[PDB]
């Protein structure tokens, strides 16, 4: 098949500020006196918007801050100064050749400034412990950038492989993001072990916090 | 105005079948190729097959070759794809699209709003809600937070209120995740002032509508 | 190639 690269995979940019986001080929997408390469905006829960068709023709109804460049296996949509309603994740798709494929997507975010999580951590409840199971949450609230590292120790014991971490959009009203972390255990090997403690890694942190508890205070 | 209109998902077993349907009004239809694009939850676009305005000519993407088949009924104006043996990763939004049609100099692009194809072997189930409580210590420092996990579910969607709806500031609730066993689960926090914790009472109101459940879990410190 | 976009 042909692999579509996009690059980058996130884009923060400020509004007012151009936006760039490039798109690779493994092979040429010329056919005759075209590029088969189309550019599309998707906004969370609605259907993918054309932008930009046959690598430079910006589509009907487009603002005149998206235009489209590019030839053979380079291509790149540009923002002159992107506004709120820009955000989104855009991807280019090629139809030169069947299978048609489509970039990873490009998500483009809201460029505010740095903010540290506040971490809190929650130990399993009474009740779902009365089933078999311990859930261990670590909360990371309203922080930005998206990137972060959560680590789960027991007992000084680093964890692998036992925990889902779940983040959620940017925040309509401040652009910040918020993290869980969900520790999953059995009742029985819940019980065995007495210092749960998630370990946070951010930007905004100028040496990693940590938040812990004992089983029982 | 131009309408695609999609049906025929919503929830299989592995291997069983379903039959997707795009009625096509305000359009040409028998001149114009139509494609199928799913997307699976949270991850990107993938083109699934396309048939030409002929109708000889089509074409299946790999994943799906032998098992999905993209077919016409021209006299209906109406687009199918067949999803038979379905499998786990089949689950996602299905979309109806002629892509790209450029004719005349002008270039357009029409798309459904797409129909949501759930393939699980789970039985339908309620979730259980358990309190996600803070340390009184967590509390001092002005704001304090505190939420509901929600374990355990099937299918999607469960939504989550706080006080039944009135609070609204300060609610993050997160996607959920799909476990090993089948059963989404997410949690959805709220952080509020340790004032009116003792004046006031928060309680997380999960409604999960395919089992007809609806909990109530207050949350509180200590 | 994409055959509404006509080759």
């Amino acid at each position: 098949d042909i692999v579509m690269t996009q690059s980058p995979l996130s884009l923060p940019v400020s509004p007012g500020e151009p936006a760039s986001i490039s798109c690779r080929s493994t092979q040429s997408l010329i056919f005759g006196e075209h590029n088969y390469l189309d550019w599309y905006l998707q906004k969370p829960g609605q259907s993918p918007q054309l932008l930009i068709y046959l690598a430079s023709n910006r589509a009907s109804g487009v603002p005149d801050r998206f235009s489209g460049s590019g030839s053979g296996t380079y291509f790149t949509l540009k923002i002159s100064r992107v506004e709120a309603e820009d955000f989104g994740v855009y991807y280019c798709v090629q139809t030169v050749q069947v299978p048609y494929t489509f970039g990873q997507g490009t998500k483009l975010e809201i460029k505010r400034t740095v903010a540290a999580p506040s971490v809190f951590i929650f130990p399993p409840s009474d009740e779902q412990l009365k089933s078999g199971t311990a859930s261990v949450v670590c909360l990371l609230n309203n922080f930005y950038p998206r990137e972060a590292k959560v680590q789960w120790k027991v007992d000084n014991a680093l964890q692998s492989g036992n925990s889902q971490e779940s983040v959620t959009e940017q925040d309509s009203k401040d652009s910040t993001y918020s993290l869980s972390s969900t520790l999953t255990l059995s009742k029985a090997d819940y019980e065995k072990h007495k210092v749960y403690a998630c370990e946070v890694t951010h930007q905004g942190l100028s040496s990693p916090v940590t938040k812990s508890f004992n089983r029982g205070e | 105005e131009v309408q695609l209109l999609e049906s025929g998902g919503g929830l299989e077993q592995p291997g069983g079948s379903l039959r997707l349907s795009c009625v096509v009004s305000g359009f040409t239809f028998s001149n114009y190729a139509f494609n199928w694009v799913r997307q699976a939850p949270g991850k990107g676009l993938e083109w699934v097959a396309i048939i030409y305005r002929s109708g000889s000519r089509m074409y299946h993407a790999d994943s799906v070759k032998g098992r999905f088949t993209i077919s016409r009924d021209d006299s209906k104006n109406t687009l199918f794809l067949q999803m038979n043996n379905l499998r786990a990763e089949d689950t996602a939004v299905y979309y109806c699209t002629t892509l790209l049609i450029y004719e005349s100099d002008v270039g357009v692009d029409f798309w459904g709003q797409g129909t949501l194809v759930t393939v699980s072997s789970a039985s339908t189930k309620g979730p259980s809600v358990f309190p996600l409580a803070p340390s009184s210590k967590s509390t001092s420092g002005g704001t304090a937070a505190l939420g509901c996990l929600v374990k355990d579910y099937f299918p999607e969607p469960v939504t989550v209120s706080w006080n039944s709806g009135a609070l609204t500031s300060g609610v993050h609730t997160f996607p959920a995740v799909l476990q090993s066993s089948g059963l989404y689960s997410l949690s959805s926090v709220v952080t509020v002032p340790s004032s009116s914790l003792g004046t006031q009472t928060y309680i997380c109101n999960v409604n999960h509508k395919p089992s007809n459940t609806k909990v109530d879990k207050k949350v509180e410190p200590k | 190639a994409n055959p509404n976009a006509n080759p």
